[PDB]
RNA sequence: CUCGAGAGAUUCGCGGUUAAGGAACUAGGCAAAAUGGUCCUGUAACUUCGGGAGAAAGGACGCCUGUCGACAGGCC
RNA sequence: GUCUCAACCGCGAUCUCGGUGAAAUUGUAGUAUCGGUGAAGAUGCCGAUUACCCGCAACGGGACGAAAAGACCCCGUGAA
RNA sequence: GACGGAGUGGUUUGGCACCUGAUGUCGGCUCGUCACAUCCUGGGGCUGGAGAAGGUCCCAAGGGUUGGGCUGUUCGCCCAUUAAAGUGGCACGCGAGCUGGGUUCAGAACGUCGUGAGACAGUUCGGUCUCUAUCUGUUGUGGGCGCAGGAAAUUUGCGAGGGUCUGACACUAGUACGAGAGGACCGUGUUGGACAGACCCCUGGUUUACCGGUUGUACCGCCAGGUGCACCGCCGGGUAUCCACGUCUGGUGGAUAAGUGCUGAAAGCAUCUAAGCACGAAGCCGGCCUCAAGAUAAGAUUUCCAUAGGGUGGUUAAAGACUAUGACCUUGAUAGGCUGCAGGUGUAUGAUUGGUAACAAUUAAGCCGAGCAGUACUAAUAGCCCGUUU
């Protein structure tokens, strides 16, 4: 129920040892040429799979 | 009644020399294939 | 699917009415039985003036239960309530009479109840 | 275990996840494209499609079904008028959903899902 | 391809019987053993259930005999059934019948078809 | 000695002395020997079988090489069966007849997976106390784990919570009702572990 | 009703159903189940003559037709 | 369903991800096991034994675990 | 087996007062683990052992070893069984696991003692059981690196764990033995109970997917037809899945213990032992099942590369807490949809015809289809990263 002590330095840190941001999973966009998430609709452009989805005005 | 019966001979051994027992309870019509 | 503290039409004769189960014969744990068990009972109530005493002690064999009785032909069967026959103590039946159907089970146990009932299964 | 129990309780009672679902049909066949997160669109998928095949036999049995399900008039109007004609070939598939992105207030998994017979630019 | 298709059909035991619903009324032709001697054992009740599927069909089918119920299931593919007749077209609004276990004379009584 | 074989499903057959009988169809399809490992080189004898058709797109090169060494088309199932009798090459094809002299069988599978488990269906642990007469909140709790200062520790091999099933299981002389040659089907009576399609090991 | 989204392990909170048995549970029928309305019958010991008493135990109950809430016939 | 003897179902909690973010406790710790030894019941001593480095879920045997300068008992030329 | 004597143990009652700014206490529940001084089952010696049934001692801890009435009870008595209903240790095992009936707070009462305040070798009714698990321990499940180049598979087993129970009948045989009553050893067989594992064809349960009846009330402008809410409103059914009350399967040579002997001296005889040798237990080791090369002693085999092979991603699953694992990713049936079918429910909306009406018969039943088969309509883009590929 209770910490019998403080943890040290070298403890806290060897447990956070996974603790890791995930990195995005990205693509280049062949029509527009920016970055985008794979397998989702550039958010730039608004094309997915070589045809246009989202006509943005 | 009459639906087995025993069977011995005695074989020598490797380990020592002497003979052993071999013992076993064959229905009464297969003691000459044993034998 | 009888145990212990079960109750039990009585379907005989032999006076008493109804039944109640103290202990399923014939295993440490056993704990149900079926068509064709051995059970040891105290009676329960009985007609007026009859042989065998409210509150007797006596050993009986099942001959109906709810519980469904499965045949190796893939049938089965089951009563609308659980029913026994007092037994003596040389294994005979203490009564003359059978009221209602029996199974096919006691062919293989009890030649008595099955000729002297108005019909098996 | 929930081995072959096959549709999403969606976090809802039963009596709400039937309501939503009919609230977000309605809201597709009105607007033939709406935006929505990805879980509660393709719960949307099995329970839609089955409703725009029901068009196929025009009937007053047909419409009092399918008005069953809406408990919506001007639905019920556009799904047996324009929509009816728009999907009365094609075998099955009459929606599409393609991923969006994440929101910002629950980083939700974001998509939209449309009719295919109304967006001209991927036919 | 469909192996318990084939296996069925390969297995297939017993004869074709009349068709029956839940709530008619049957008699059962069922081969007994007793002895090493083979008799036939009617048995005549109402249906209350069918369930299964196909070929490999189950109905129980319940009469009242001395004032005790009783209830049997039988398989429809069974070698041991001889024959089923229909005495009475039953007229109920439901597939299984199990409110007739709690119905006595006059009550139990179910409209012909 | 043994094959092969994928589990369809479970049924029920009247036996020609009247008796119904619960019966499992297992396609014992036809088994390839894809590699003979004989004592002088690999330390024991024993015969390695293929049994699924795989397609090109799904084996990898160094499977491509196992099997065009063979000679035989490419298997998506491998495994090895000992004590033989006969002398099959590689190459060869061995089928439903292999059984076709055998009263019982053995099935060796894998079980379905129930995913992490309590105490209560793991083990079949007692519960504590009843569901009234004072009952907290320890309706399907453990109990005790251990003893007092004495020991002063949990044994090993404690019964506790955790992944249940999804694991290797072996019944033993299940009795064979019928072969059938033209469909590569074998017929047990009994049931087998694993969900339909699972792949089994039949040992003679 | 000033946090949401997924997912649908164990376990807990609040709820639902359950074969056969029916208090064998437990310190203890704790908790739960069961009873439950209106009208018409019928109500024991004992009693301070007021009670006990809603003792206990039973029966009818929907809709339609007509007739003088009731009666009869019919329907599900 | 109190039990034999449990099984299954629904939501809330639970688990994973995004946002915010405490507390009790804390001499320092790279904190394994067994028997012995010992202020007389050992993670830390002796002799052996076992053990690649680092997490997550789950349960409570030990840390004479936490909390509160034992109310029992005795003592004070104490108190009410 | 008297009168007496020598020891062993530390589970009783004591003796001592050595540890303790708190080392929770009786009984029960749950979960066990160890011993053997053995209750049953296995193997023996002796008998005041004819047989049957016993008595006593020796070896043996593999497995097993019931449910109730009374009592807070432990313990006991009783009822009915069973092969048997073992004895103990583990803080009289186990309250950061449960309970709180008993003991031991504050209320009240009886007997009894005291002038009284009050008190008890007594009794009686009532009376809050706290904590979000850091270390270690234990059950499961991953990430990194290693394994003397990197990979895809198949494996040997150094070892570890699991499992280990038992009844009743038939024949031999109403025989051996025994005036008689009674009544066998050895050996074949046939059927049970308990426990465990897997599974869902059967029986039975669930089944807030689904279908139907019905009460009250409000909506879809009205009627008709539907829907919301009332515990899933209530009631009757119910597939797949998950299950037990169901079904299937399982408990299979060597060296020994207590003992029995052969040959045989020391010690002319005797002697199972001193040299040798043949036996001999549910016990030991193998045999059965599962895990298992971080077995740093890191093993073996087949094949690929030096585009081999992967990761991230997507459609998903009988796989799953997250992971991991399986299948599929367009020269694709992975999932949904569509088209059919097994199946559940039980005869829809409307329209005729009967009836004065409530209602009913015809006509396709209608709805659903978590399962199965077919079919690219929808979604699965080889983009990016390590070392040609979905
Ligand atoms: C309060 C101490 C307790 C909780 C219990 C104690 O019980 C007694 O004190 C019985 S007297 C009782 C006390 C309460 C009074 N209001 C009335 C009076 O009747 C007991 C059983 C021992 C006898 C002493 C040691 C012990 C630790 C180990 C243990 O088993 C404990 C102490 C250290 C423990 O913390
Ligand atoms: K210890
Ligand atoms: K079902
Ligand atoms: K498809
Ligand atoms: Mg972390
Ligand atoms: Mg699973
Ligand atoms: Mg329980
Ligand atoms: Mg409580
Ligand atoms: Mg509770
Ligand atoms: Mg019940
Ligand atoms: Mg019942
Ligand atoms: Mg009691
Ligand atoms: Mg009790
Ligand atoms: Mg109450
Ligand atoms: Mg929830
Ligand atoms: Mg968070
Ligand atoms: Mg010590
Ligand atoms: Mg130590
Ligand atoms: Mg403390
Ligand atoms: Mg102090
Ligand atoms: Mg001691
Ligand atoms: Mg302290
Ligand atoms: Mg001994
Ligand atoms: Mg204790
Ligand atoms: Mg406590
Ligand atoms: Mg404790
Ligand atoms: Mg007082
Ligand atoms: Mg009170
Ligand atoms: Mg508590
Ligand atoms: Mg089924
Ligand atoms: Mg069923
Ligand atoms: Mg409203
Ligand atoms: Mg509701
Ligand atoms: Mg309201
Ligand atoms: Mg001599
Ligand atoms: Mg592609
Ligand atoms: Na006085
Ligand atoms: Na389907
Ligand atoms: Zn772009």
């Amino acid at each position: 129920a209770h910490p019998k002590r403080r943890q040290s330095k070298t403890r806290t840190a060897k447990r956070r040892t996974h603790d890791k941001a995930v990195m995005p999973t990205l693509a280049k966009c062949p029509n527009c040429g920016a970055w985008h998430i794979y397998h989702t609709v550039c958010g730039d452009c608004g094309y997915y799979r070589g045809k246009l989805a989202i006509e943005k005005e | 009644g009459r639906t087995y019966s025993k069977v011995i001979k005695m074989v020598k051994s490797p380990k020592t020399g002497a003979y052993t027992f071999q013992e076993e309870m064959v229905p009464n019509e297969a003691v000459k294939d044993f034998f | 699917m009888i145990q212990q503290e079960s109750r039990l039409v009585v379907a005989d004769n032999s006076g008493a009415k109804e039944a109640l189960c103290i202990r399923v014969l014939g295993g440490t744990r056993r704990r149900y039985a079926s068509v064709g068990d051995i059970i040891v009972v105290s009676v329960k109530s009985v007609i007026p003036s009859s042989d065998i005493k409210k509150g007797a002690v006596s050993k009986a064999v099942i001959v109906r239960t709810k519980k469904e009785v499965r045949r190796p032909d893939g049938s089965y069967i089951r009563f609308d309530d659980n029913a026994c026959v007092l037994l003596n103590a040389a294994g005979d039946i203490r009564g003359s009479r059978i009221f209602g159907p029996v199974a096919r089970e006691l062919r293989g146990t009890n030649m008595k109840i099955v000729s002297l009932a108005p019909e098996v299964l | 275990m929930r081995h072959n129990k096959k549709f999403n309780h969606l976090g809802r009672k039963a009596a709400h996840r039937k309501a939503m679902l009919s609230n977000m049909a309605a809201s597709l066949i009105l607007h033939k494209r709406i935006f929505t997160t990805v879980a509660k669109a393709k719960a949307l998928r099995i329970y839609v499609e089955p409703l725009l095949t029901k068009t196929k036999e025009d009937t007053t049995h047909s419409r009092r079904i399918a008005f069953s399900y809406l408990q919506n008039k001007y639905a019920l109007k556009e799904l047996f008028g324009d929509v009816a004609a728009k999907i009365a070939d094609r075998p099955g598939g009459y929606t599409r959903i393609l991923k969006t992105g994440y929101r910002l207030g629950d980083n939700a998994a974001m998509c939209f899902i449309e009719l295919v017979d109304y967006n001209e630019n991927m036919l | 391809m469909d192996f318990i298709k084939i296996v069925n059909e390969e297995f297939k035991s017993g004869k074709e019987h009349p068709k029956f619903n839940s709530g008619d009324t049957i008699t059962v032709e069922y081969r007994i053993k007793e002895g090493n001697k083979e008799r036939i054992q009617k048995y005549r009740g109402v249906v209350i259930r069918i369930s299964g599927h196909g070929d490999k069909k189950r109905f129980t089918v319940r009469k009242i005999s001395d004032g005790i119920g009783v209830e049997r299931i039988f398989p429809i593919e069974s070698p041991f059934i001889e024959n089923i007749t229909v005495e009475k077209y039953g007229k109920v609004r439901r597939a299984k019948l199990y409110y007739l276990r709690g119905l006595t004379g006059k009550k139990a009584r179910i409209k012909e078809r | 000695p043994g094959l092969l074989g994928k589990k369809i499903g479970m049924t029920s057959v009247f036996s020609a002395e009247g008796k119904n009988l619960p019966c499992t169809v297992i396609e014992v399809g036809p088994c390839v020997v894809t590699q003979v490992k004989t004592l002088e080189k690999d330390g024991y004898s024993a015969l390695q079988l293929g049994f699924v058709d795989a397609k090109e797109k799904h084996t990898t090169k160094p499977l491509a090489g196992h099997f065009k060494k063979a000679n035989v088309a490419p298997k998506r199932h491998l495994a090895e069966f000992k004590n033989f009798e006969g002398e099959h090459k590689l190459g060869d094809v061995l089928n439903v007849e292999f059984f076709s002299d055998a009263d019982f069988v053995d099935v060796v599978g894998t079980s379905k997976g129930k995913g992490f488990q309590g105490v209560v269906k793991r083990h079949g642990f007692g519960g504590v106390g009843q569901a009234t007469h004072g009952q907290h909140n320890r309706l399907r709790a453990p109990g005790a784990v251990g003893a007092c200062s004495y020991p002063a520790k949990v044994f090993k091999g404690t019964r506790m919570a955790g992944q249940m099933g999804n694991e290797r299981v072996t019944v033993q002389n299940l009795e064979v009702i019928k072969v059938m040659p033209e469909h590569n089907l074998l017929l047990v009576k009994g049931s087998v572990p694993g969900a339909k399609g699972s792949i089994l090991l039949i040992e003679k």
